């Protein structure tokens, strides 16, 4: 009765029926706890052309708590880090079971097109961010084409 | 037919948010949103719709109950 199980598999269902555009979400492994999803870059992002993978790890008291989202796939980003962990506020504090992975998709995927740089992780480069945006798209498209292409 | 995509999203409409297996038969005072079983929703302090406090859950029949 702890089931986090009926929850989960409801979302994949309405998720693989219309899925947020840009990404893709399937169940992994064994585990129905984990699932992998992919984000094509956005073609208005210095990320385009390039695809990035995340992991999806559900807590056993999920939706009552967040989904464990990260990326496996390096990218420069003021709000995800080498860790692949990413600064988002519904993956937090504003977090609640009427949030879904699909709509943390489909922030993740507004972040990528808008950087929030008051939400630093990588502070040097959500200033490189502020300071000079050329640059900024400069290293974020190398980093594309190094790491996710 | 295509009644069948009709019914079962007003049947999954009827489920829990939180557990989605059982059917939704409670509401969050003051606020009024009646997303969910009793039992998920003694155990959410803040509405999962607008945030707002919950005060008390208060019980419900929704009026499209079969048996
Ligand atoms: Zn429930
Ligand atoms: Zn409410």
């Amino acid at each position: 009765g702890a089931m986090a199980l009926k929850r989960i598999q409801k979302e994949l269902s309405d998720l693989q029926r219309d899925p947020p555009a840009h990404c893709s979400a399937g169940p992994v492994g064994d585990d129905l706890f984990h699932w992998q999803a992919t984000i094509m870059g956005p073609p208005d992002s210095a990320y385009q052309g390039g695809v990035f993978f995340l992991t999806v790890h559900f807590p056993t008291d999920y939706p009552f708590k967040p989904p464990k989202i990260a990326f496996t796939t390096k990218i420069y980003h003021p709000n995800i880090n080498s860790n692949g962990s990413i600064c988002l506020d519904i993956l937090r504090s504003q977090w609640s079971p009427a949030l879904t992975v699909s709509k943390v998709l489909l922030s993740i995927c507004s972040l990528l097109c808008d950087p929030n740089p008051d939400d630093p992780l990588v502070p040097d480069i959500a200033q490189i961010y502020k300071s000079d945006k050329e640059k900024y798209n400069r290293h974020a498209r190398e980093w594309t084409q190094k790491y996710a292409m | 037919r295509v009644l069948q995509e009709k019914l079962r999203k007003l049947k999954e409409a009827m489920l829990c948010m939180v557990c989605c297996e059982e059917e939704i038969n409670s509401t969050f005072c003051p606020c009024g949103h009646t997303v969910c079983c009793e039992s998920c929703a003694a155990q959410l302090q803040s509405c999962p719709v607008c945030r707002s406090r919950v005060e008390h859950v208060q019980h419900v029949y929704l009026p499209t109950h079969t048996s």
